[PDB]
RNA sequence: CCGGGCACUCUAACGGGACUGCCCGCGAAAGCGGGAGGAAGGAGGGGACGACGUCUGGUCAGCAUGGCCCUUACGGCCUGGGCGACACACGUGCUACAAUGCCCACUACAAAGCGAUGCCACCCGGCAACGGGGAGCUAAUCGCAAAAAGGUGGGCCCAGUUCGGAUUGGGGUCUGCAACCCGACCCCAUGAAGCCGGAAUCGCUAGUAAUCGCGGAUCAGCCAUGCCGCGGUGAAUACG
């Protein structure tokens, strides 16, 4: 969930981007 | 998960005091207030007394510890 | 030739243009069902027409902006209801009782200070 | 502790600002720090003139300004010898080169800031508080005003136990956002310590 | 405000980091609003006096 | 089949199944099925001996896994520990190592709460 | 509610069966204001009932509700030191509130993985006269009268 | 094509600078595009009322920056005069990107 | 997108608008109960605003201030520590224990805000953090910007498990003179407790609760899960 750093919703919550949530 | 980037940091207080002290060879003791500085190759063999805020702890530097900051051998707090 | 209302809800603006025709409904250049894809509520948006036997005697071009889809659905609900009266003011005699003419005033209440969410107060202990 | 400053509360209507100069997120803090430096000096000296207000307008290095006093002369000086030194004291403070008009306070007993200053002085000279208050309310109430009130803090009369003397007449509706009530606060150092003085004058409603 | 630690105006921090806002009016160092240079307390004091132009009491 | 040291992922998608290996996670899993071209969705029970070989081949020679990994990691900790190193001491004292508050919740590294007598009057709240 | 008498708020009829009673059940099913998801669940249920049953789901829904309504219940009241379970009638309004609430609660106690199946099967076992819902209804009524000795404390 | 930008803190101080520029130009230039509103930019300052603790009080303050546009087409020389030195507002700032 | 037009939507100034006025019923009156028009009734909904006073309440560490005390140190400058300690106890919260769910795709619909020594479109390199390079913006023109929940599709099948992400090993990117004590952020490993919580106890009456995400102040960076705001979806129940 929101606490999973390396996941979709995880990056959102932590307000970041990366492999699991790229900037499109 | 350590980090610093490209440009290993080391205060030049002891640096120009060590690499320079390597001219005659080695020496007994040193006294620094730079926990900040990284331990580099040219220190192995030296005995750098580090300050922990109250004391100047004598830290013998070895090969296996090249890379760690000096503060890591001068523990700040005192528990039991 | 063409009739038009408006309708707004919870901060959703709806531009409703009714023109005689089949029963096609365009919402932002999209089939009604295209925009409100799988939203059980949607059906509602056109309730006013059915409230007077229109729908199968009209066609509608709809614009929308601001808010969320269900809010937009409520706005559209009013536009269609308004224009449907500009068309024939005798239609109020039926849409009134169903309150289709009313603009729901309910809006997100302001977030007060010292209070997690406007009303939800902080939990306290050892009192 | 309750009740907002009746001025900060009435800025919307019945009560304009004391600095009508616009600015942007880069200079505002400066033009502000400036006004204060201004009021800092103006008050540090013109005390004797009895300065009720001090507006400050701007447009671009042409810092309008003004100073509403009860006794203009004190500002001016022999022909204008004081209003000179000071006028240069402004541009020496801030190389802005600005005006320095002077409005006269028709009645110094309808300007809360003065009425406060008034009583505040008496307190230091050791006048009986209750009297001063009673009186002050009168001066204000006699020369017009649909209402008025005065409040002194504590250690009244050098007492160890801080108190709070009252006194007020007519109307002073603070909850009514339209009262147009001048508020004035005057400190009051003393051998034994500070005493705060607030003054309220209700003049005209709508 | 310990009129000695009001050496913030120093501008010679050796390293731009050590630079810290600090109130211009109180010396208050813990709630200094960039925009006003004031602390939350004085920012509230002057605003009441109408001495902060434009600054009104918000309500909605 | 057994890929890494006696590993037996089975009856479940190979990618998921590969996870049951010490050293492999969603990433290295998906990656190996990639560089070995095997549909991840296939149940290992439906894998091919041909495939099971390429997998076994790749994975085993390309990464330090299972026991060999624990050995290394074991080693590491013991190193910063054999050295004066602050980080080492923390490991010895069994306390957090990544600079965390030990005044409260530090349970995961400490274990169960070994409660002791306290000072009643003085709302410890 | 110390002043007025908080009047019951009316709900918007069903977007399908045009039934208020249905929106209600949907509201109970709904969690975290996800009224869409709520709606779908209920409907797939009316569908699953169409399947295993050659009867209109709306009629099954009703029947079910009816069987889970408690016409009597016990209410606690302190009198003379101790508290006594006083049985008393149950207003129509509360019966409905209770019936629907229990259906969803009982349904979510069920073993089927899919939400829709649960409401469906619970709704059926309900109109049949069985199911966890109807039990609650019965365990309640059994509770009442089982204390008829105190029925004179009308309340 | 005269671009006129009016900003301020008072919405009368600006409307009193969009009037001293709306008629004093309709006698030398285009029929002019009336003063155009333009959304405001509000800046909120939320402060804890008291000096010590009591973090649940707080009062709300704000700086509302109103805007105006105007935009008079056809400089016409004669317009650039009726609007040369004929204003009044002190709590205003003007901009021209014609 | 261009011509072109202010209709519409907005933007934002100024006005209109609701008065128990109108109708029936009760009443001495005030007013109560309905009914009609109306976007809106009978305080429309939410703020700002909190009397004489009480707690001898908070705050001399925001400031101001009487007295008292130190005035080569109870002042001052640095470097390094500390405020981050950890057997243990409590408060407020965060993330969870999962299928009305979690993933990955792909597609929608916000509102208020912020943006020179800055937002940073777009392009290239890098799994990525981020680094090169650069368009436009002193912003209703450009940018932060994707809103998320939803919707379509597909995977997982009920397991401490595609639930949950705590710890810990490793490799890095940034901000900064400098990240040991003591920074966020990325990637690979690791994958803890937790299967819904004893006695107790908290919030909330509707766009409220619950739930979803977005922006701000402070600020280099950040330990924001705090705080102050914004909008999406949107209940239950109140006998008494
Ligand atoms: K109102
Ligand atoms: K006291
Ligand atoms: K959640
Ligand atoms: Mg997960
Ligand atoms: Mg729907
Ligand atoms: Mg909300
Ligand atoms: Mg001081
Ligand atoms: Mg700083
Ligand atoms: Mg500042
Ligand atoms: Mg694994
Ligand atoms: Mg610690
Ligand atoms: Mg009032
Ligand atoms: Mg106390
Ligand atoms: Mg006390
Ligand atoms: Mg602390
Ligand atoms: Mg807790
Ligand atoms: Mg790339
Ligand atoms: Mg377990
Ligand atoms: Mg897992
Ligand atoms: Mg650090
Ligand atoms: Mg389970
Ligand atoms: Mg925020
Ligand atoms: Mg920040
Ligand atoms: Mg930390
Ligand atoms: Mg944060
Ligand atoms: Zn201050």
């Amino acid at each position: 969930g929101k606490g999973d750093r390396r996941t979709r919703r995880g990056k959102i919550w932590r307000g970041t981007y990366g492999k699991y949530r790229p900037r499109k | 998960p350590r980090s610093l980037k490209k440009g290993v940091f080391v205060d030049d207080h002891l640096l120009e005091k060590v690499l320079e002290l390597n001219a005659k060879g080695e020496k007994r003791l040193i006294k620094t207030w730079s926990r900040r500085s990284t331990i580099v190759p040219e220190m192995v063999g030296h005995t750098i007394a580090v300050y922990n805020g109250k004391q100047h702890v004598p830290v013998y530097i070895t090969e296996n510890m090249v890379g760690h900051k000096l503060g890591e051998f001068a523990p700040t707090r005192t528990y039991r | 030739e063409q009739y038009y209302g408006t309708g707004r809800r919870k901060e959703a603006v709806a531009r409703v243009f009714l023109r005689p025709g089949n029963g096609k409904v365009t919402v932002n250049g999209q089939d009604f069902n295209e925009y409100f894809q799988g939203l059980v509520r949607a059906v509602a948006a056109l309730e006013p027409l059915r409230a007077v036997d229109a729908l199968g005697r009209f066609d509608a071009y709809i614009t929308v902006r601001g808010g969320g889809k269900s809010g937009q659905i409520d706005a559209i609900k009013l536009g269609i209801a308004r224009a449907l009266v500009q068309y024939n003011p005798d239609y109020r005699a039926k849409l009134k009782p169903l309150g289709f003419l009313t603009r729901d005033a309910r809006v997100v209440e302001r977030k007060k200070y010292g209070k997690h969410k406007a009303r939800r107060a902080p939990q306290y202990s050892k009192r | 502790g309750n009740k907002i400053h009746p001025i900060g509360f009435r800025l919307g209507i019945t009560r304009d600002w004391e600095s009508r100069w616009y600015a942007g997120k880069k200079q505002y803090r400066h033009l502000l720090l400036e006004d204060q430096r201004i009021r800092g000096l103006l008050e540090k000296e013109l005390y004797s003139a009895g300065l009720a207000r001090v507006d400050i307008e701007r447009a671009a290095d042409n810092v309008a300004v003004t100073v509403h006093v009860a006794k203009p002369g004190v500002v001016i000086g022999r022909g204008g010898e004081r209003i000179r030194v000071l006028r240069e004291e402004l541009a020496k403070l801030t190389g802005k080169n600005v005006a320095l008009n002077v409005q006269e306070v028709q009645n110094p007993n309808l300007s809360a800031p003065l009425v406060a200053q008034r009583v505040a002085e008496q307190i230091e000279r050791r006048f009986a508080v209750r009297r001063a208050i009673k009186q002050a309310v009168q001066r204000v109430m006699e020369s017009g005003a649909k209402g008025a009130k005065v409040i002194v803090s504590g250690r009244i009369g050098g007492a160890e136990q801080a108190r709070t003397e009252w006194a007020a007449q007519g109307r002073v509706p603070l909850h009514t956002l339209r009262a147009n009530i001048d508020y004035g606060f005057a400190l009051a150092r003393t051998t034994y310590g500070v005493l705060g003085v607030k003054a309220y004058i209700f003049l005209g409603e709508v | 405000a310990r009129k000695a630690l009001i050496e913030k105006a120093k501008r010679t921090p050796k390293f731009k980091v050590r630079a810290y806002t600090r109130c211009v009016r109180c010396g208050r160092a813990r709630s200094v609003y960039r925009f006003f240079g004031l602390c939350r307390i004085c920012l509230r004091e002057l605003a009441h006096k109408g001495q902060l132009p434009g600054v009104r009491k918000a309500s909605w | 089949a057994r890929i890494a040291g006696v590993e037996i992922p089975r009856n479940k998608r190979v990618d998921v199944a590969l996870t049951y290996i010490y050293g492999i996670g969603k990433a290295r899993a998906k990656e190996a099925l990639e560089k070995t071209g095997i549909n991840p969705a296939t149940r290992v029970k439906d894998l091919t001996e041909a495939e099971v070989v390429r997998l076994r081949e790749y994975v085993e020679n390309t990464w330090k896994l299972e026991g060999e990994l624990r050995a290394e990691v074991a080693a590491n900790i013991k190193r910063l520990m054999d050295i004066g190193c602050y980080r080492g001491l923390r490991h010895r004292r069994g306390l957090p190592v990544r600079g965390q508050r030990t005044r409260t919740n530090a349970r995961t590294r400490k274990g169960p709460r070994k409660t002791v007598a306290g000072k009643k009057k003085a709302p410890r709240k | 509610a110390r002043r007025r008498r908080a009047e019951v708020r009316q709900l918007q009829p069903d977007l399908v069966y045009g039934d208020v009673l249905v929106t209600a059940f949907i509201n109970k099913i709904m969690r975290d204001g996800k009224k869409n998801l709520a709606a779908r669940i209920f409907y797939d249920a009316c569908k699953i009932i169409q399947e295993k049953t050659g009867q209109e789901p709306l009629k099954v829904f009703k029947q079910a509700v009816e069987n889970v309504k408690p016409r009597m219940e016990v209410r606690s009241r302190r009198v003379g030191g101790a508290n006594y379970q006083v049985p008393m009638e149950v207003s129509p309004r509360r019966q409905q509130s209770l019936a629907l609430r229990w259906l969803v609660q009982a349904a979510n106690q069920r073993p089927e993985r899919r939400a829709a199946v649960r409401i469906a099967h619970e709704l059926m076992d309900a109109a049949e006269g069985k199911g966890g819902a109807v039990k609650k209804k019965e365990d309640v009524e059994r509770m009442a009268e089982a204390n008829r000795a105190y029925a004179h404390y009308r309340w | 094509k005269i671009r006129i930008k009016l900003r301020g803190f008072d919405h009368k101080t600006l409307d009193a600078s969009a009037q001293k520029i709306v008629e004093a130009a309709r006698r030398s230039g285009a029929q002019v595009s009336g003063p155009i509103p333009l959304p405001t930019r509000v800046r909120r300052f939320t402060v804890i009322r008291g000096p010590f603790k009591h973090k649940d009080s707080r009062e709300h303050f704000e700086l509302r920056t109103h805007n105006r546009l105007v935009d008079i087409i056809n400089p016409n020389r004669k317009t650039i005069e009726q609007l040369m030195t004929l204003d009044l507002p002190t709590g205003v700032e003007i901009e021209i990107k014609t």
